[PDB]
RNA sequence: CCCUGACGGUAUCUAACCAGAAAGCCACGGCUAACUACGUGCCAGCAGCCGCGGUAAUACGUAGGUGGCAAGCGUUGUCCGGAUUUAUUGGGCGUAAAGCGAGCGCAGGCGGUUUCUUAAGUCUGAUGUGAAAGCCCCCGGCUCAACCGGGGAGGGUCAUUGG
RNA sequence: CCCGCGGUGCAUUAGCUAGUUGGUGAGGUAACGGCUCACCAAGGCCACGAUGCAUAGCCGACCUGAGAGGGUGAUCGGCCA
């Protein structure tokens, strides 16, 4: 533009939105919910379990659960690793990151952190996963 | 003019591209390479020739290479003023710098950088990162570099009155 | 009193109220980000012994002490009058 | 309408030396003449002869080349714009192509070269720059 | 920490010697590990830069942040360039004067006996590897608890004294003279692949 | 109630002194209104530094030491200053 | 002259004894440094983006080896950079996104040559002020360093007065 | 206590004010003043953004960037509530 339009009406960048945004939530207790407390995590009480299958071109039953949150809004979370021990109305953790296999999860759940608890085989990378050290 | 190819030279690979052409029943594939070629005392070329295997094609580089070169003038290890060098979507940046600070030049320019000698130079590339288009914008911003005893050859002046 | 007040100098723009005149003192400035000059109004209320001055005239004001619930300023003098 | 004579002067420059022939003819002017001088004693010009009828004008303007043909201004470049002007301080004056070029600036005792101003540490309009 | 393994693997890696030419690289010159011998492909301009900085960190045997401090030290200095600067702050610590005035064989040893107090600056006893001897200072052996078996006997083998060290094997007193310089140290790995690595860091 | 009284600028256990004269209802550490020279507990003959020209105006304009203050303002010879000012004209 | 320590028998210094009590986390298909075995067979699983897995998988899970850092190492969330991807510095509109279907015109923005004058913008000098602590420069003290202290610069689109 | 200048989003928020704007006098306060009274008049502010709605204590400073900038106002100091 020229400069004199510039000044009579200036430039205006874009907005970003972050893709967890069920984890800067409010609570539901007195009054209503707030936006200004961005968390690492929330947890919630798991309504449902089970099995889904994935996009094109894999081929699988993937595990996840649903999940309310302390804040009450609901979304589903992908449970990962070999083997979990999670049944309806046990009390989870959730992390950031999205799945790539179908729409609608963004969010991991932290294996032994809450009721989950870790997989009990892992050798090799047992800080994820939750598992402790053992004697072997 | 030709400076011609009589020196110690040391080459360099930029890239290399598997390439096709599709005819009847299926397909044929050909290499095609980039190199560079220079002495790290301020000649420096560029050139590119394609082969049916890789050392065949860099081979033909070399031998199309050398015969371009141009001279790079500097004064002291660094470039002598600041030039934009501009070829077909490759728009690139390059300043005096400061004695012993390195290059900080990207991957196709820093190449033809040091084999010319350039020991103390910044760049930035405000374009296309395709290699060919980057190595011939960067060459095109080094022929505009002014000799300091030109100028005031052309001008009816002394050096030590405009400097 | 040798501490000094503040003169101005402007063009009356109204003078309906009995023995108050507002003036129009006129500036340029500049942009923040960009860097050309635009012109910058605000207007002063002064008072009027007499309700002498009219529009046009070119004055000067100076500062006083609160005179009503927006006047801050008193006439010194016209310099140059409209026809 | 014309709005800017000085940008007409310089893009008449530079449009003649990029076709690369020996004269050049404009309405003349007192800040014309004056960048004339300064083109004329550093070494950009030949000569500029002085006719004058019954309008403003003119000037002309005698090019320069080198020993095979080449050109002894490279480009030519108008800073200060009505609509955007460009005002610098004594220590702010620019150093065009790291002295290999120069400056035009306008101060309180005359339109001098960059040299010229921060030798009496001085500043103002910037007109141009020449390398 | 430090560093405790097995201190020879560390030079087949590098490809340098590390310590003193006592040849590490005598027999199997190659990596370790399986794939040594087999040697396979090019390197890319992110492993010679890296390797350079890991020569040079495993030389003087300290870790990455000390390192990166004292090179961004060594950038406020101003006067010559900025890799001999600092490959030459690196030479004025507590630990290269006792390896090059000569009262110890490896730097690991050396490391250990300013660490466990048998070394003094001035006369007052200093504790600490990573202190900064300046110029003109004579560092000694503890003048109390001297006769030790193995500053003894490695007073005697003298494989290296340089140009700029100062010394004198009676009262154990030894001192830089000056300044060292690159011709006088090293002139074999770099210190401009080291700059530029930090570059974009 | 101008006073002239210590301010802590230590670290933990290594305490430093500055001389200041502030308004009496300021807190220690908060707002004062000039600085007139420093002290030092430590270091065996302990030190002092001041500039003893403001001091000897703050002194004349109803300024007060405070108990501190006024013995190593007499181990410098401010107080007998201030005694042969005022009390002889 | 004389008189007072919560911390506290704290820091610290000297003597004897013993290599004895004190190393883990992530990664290794390309980006991006670091590879071979066995198990399984579009399953069980992995992924930041490309994308892996259907009998010989350096991409899944273990073992051996190797790389990066280290009393820590990875993961999620938030902000600036890379992003010239709102472009004053520093981009564009024939066909990629982008010239109102065209005119007439109030307010605004910008305007030919020249003599004298003014000093609003512009340039420049002196004085006041822009606290202390911070970043930075020189010097000094804790065995070094973090840290602590002394002397300076810097930071205004600032005010007043003279060119 | 009064004044110049400076730091936020929305025009899918354009009209807002009746002690309101000015004068005469009286009371009142440390103090000037619609500060509050009685009378007289019809004024004041707005595209250079009035009014309304939403969000927010402000600054020295702190993180990042080649810079111009952008994002925060926790420990410590100042002012406010």
């Amino acid at each position: 533009p020229t400069i004199n339009q510039l000044v009579r009406k200036p430039r205006k960048s874009k907005v970003e939105k972050s893709d967890s945004p069920a984890l800067n939530k409010g609570y539901n207790s007195f009054k209503k919910t707030q936006t200004n407390v961005n968390s690492p995590q929330k947890r919630g009480v798991c309504t449902r379990v089970g099995t889904m299958t994935p996009k094109k071109p894999n081929s699988a039953l993937r595990k996840y659960a649903r999940v309310r949150l302390s804040n009450l809004i609901e979304v589903t979370a992908y449970i990962p690793g070999i083997g979990h021990n999670l049944q309806e109305h046990s009390v989870v953790l959730l992390r950031g990151g999205r799945v790539k296999d179908l729409p609608g999860v963004r969010y991991h759940i932290v294996r032994g952190a809450l009721d989950t608890a870790g997989v009990n085989d892992r050798k090799q990378s047992r800080s994820k996963y939750g598992t402790k050290r053992p004697k072997a | 003019y030709i400076d011609p190819k009589h020196l110690e030279l040391e080459d360099r690979v930029v890239a290399i591209n598997r390439v096709t052409k599709v005819v009847k029943g299926g397909r044929r594939l050909r290499f095609a390479a980039l190199v560079v070629v220079g002495d790290k005392n301020g000649h420096v070329g560029f050139g590119t020739g394609k082969a049916q295997e890789v050392p065949e094609a860099i081979r033909k580089a070399i031998e199309d290479a050398k015969k371009n070169l141009v001279e790079v003038p500097m004064v002291g290890s660094t470039i002598p003023h600041e030039v934009i060098g501009v070829f077909g979507g490759g728009r690139i940046l390059m300043k005096p710098a400061v004695e012993g600070s390195g290059v900080a030049a990207g991957g196709p320019v820093r190449a033809v950088l040091e084999l010319a000698g350039v020991a103390d130079i910044t760049s930035k590339s405000l374009g296309s990162n395709t290699p060919i288009n980057v190595v011939r914008a960067t060459v095109e911003g080094l022929k505009q570099l002014k000799r300091a005893e030109e100028v005031a050859a052309l001008r009816g002046k002394s050096v030590e009155e405009i400097i | 009193e040798r501490n000094q007040r503040k003169v101005y100098q402007g063009r009356v723009v109204s003078d309906k109220m009995d023995k108050t005149i507002t003036v129009v003192v006129e500036t340029k400035k500049n942009h923040p980000i960009y860097g050309k000059r635009m012109k910058y109004s605000k207007k002063y209320k002064a008072h009027d012994e007499n309700n002498t001055a009219k529009v046009g005239d070119i004055v000067k004001i100076m500062e006083t002490r609160p005179l009503s619930a927006t006047k801050r300023f008193r006439l010194l003098e016209v310099v140059e009058e409209a026809v | 309408v014309m709005t800017d004579p000085i940008a007409d002067f310089l893009t008449r420059i530079r449009n003649a030396n990029m076709v690369k022939h020996e004269t050049l003819e404009v309405p003349a002017s007192k800040i014309k003449r004056d960048i004339a001088e300064i083109l004329k004693r550093e070494g950009f010009i030949r000569d500029v002869e002085y006719i004058e009828d019954d309008k403003q004008g003119v000037i002309r303007v005698f090019l320069k080349y080198g020993k095979n043909e080449e050109r002894v201004i490279t480009n030519l470049k108008r800073i200060s714009k009505p609509g955007l002007r460009a005002y610098v301080k004594a220590d702010e004056v620019p150093k065009v192509l790291n002295g290999l070029g120069i400056a035009i600036i306008s101060t309180s005792e005359g339109v001098i070269t960059d040299k010229e101003a921060r030798a009496k540490n001085i500043g103002g309009e910037v007109i141009a720059y020449v390398w | 920490s430090r560093y405790t393994g097995p201190s020879w693997k560390v030079s087949r890696r590098l490809g340098i010697s590390l310590s003193g030419t006592g040849k590490e690289l005598a027999r199997r010159p190659y990596k370790p590990g399986q794939h040594g011998p087999n040697s396979r492909g090019k390197v890319s301009e992110y492993g010679m830069q890296l390797t350079e900085k890991q020569k040079l960190r495993h030389m003087y045997g300290m870790n990455e942040r000390q390192f990166r401090t004292l090179f961004i030290k060594a950038s406020k200095i101003k006067e010559g360039k900025h890799g001999v600067n600092f490959m030459v702050l690196l030479e004025q610590r507590l630990d290269n004067v006792v390896y090059r005035l000569g009262l110890a064989t490896t730097r690991r040893q050396a490391r250990q006996l300013v660490n466990h107090g048998h070394i003094t600056v001035d006369g007052k006893r200093v504790d600490i590897p990573s202190y900064h001897v300046e110029v003109g200072q004579v560092i000694g052996v503890r003048e109390k608890s001297q006769n030790i078996s193995t500053i003894k006997e490695a007073v005697e083998a003298t494989v290296g004294r340089p140009a700029f060290v100062s010394f004198d094997t009676e009262k154990l007193e030894g001192s830089f003279t000056r300044l060292p310089e690159r011709d006088e140290l090293y002139p074999e790995i770099d210190e401009a692949l080291v700059v530029e690595y930090y570059n974009q860091k | 109630a101008v006073k002239i009284r210590l301010k802590r600028m230590g670290s933990k256990k290594s305490p430093f002194y500055r001389i200041v004269v502030a308004d009496s209802r300021s807190p220690r550490d908060g707002r004062f209104i000039e600085t007139v020279g420093t002290y030092n507990p430590l270091k065996d003959p302990a030190e002092v530094v001041l500039k003893e020209d403001l001091v000897l105006d703050w002194l004349s304009k109803g300024a007060q030491p405070s108990d501190t203050v006024r013995n190593i303002l007499s181990k410098e010879g401010v107080m007998k200053k201030h005694h042969e000012a005022k009390n002889v004209k």
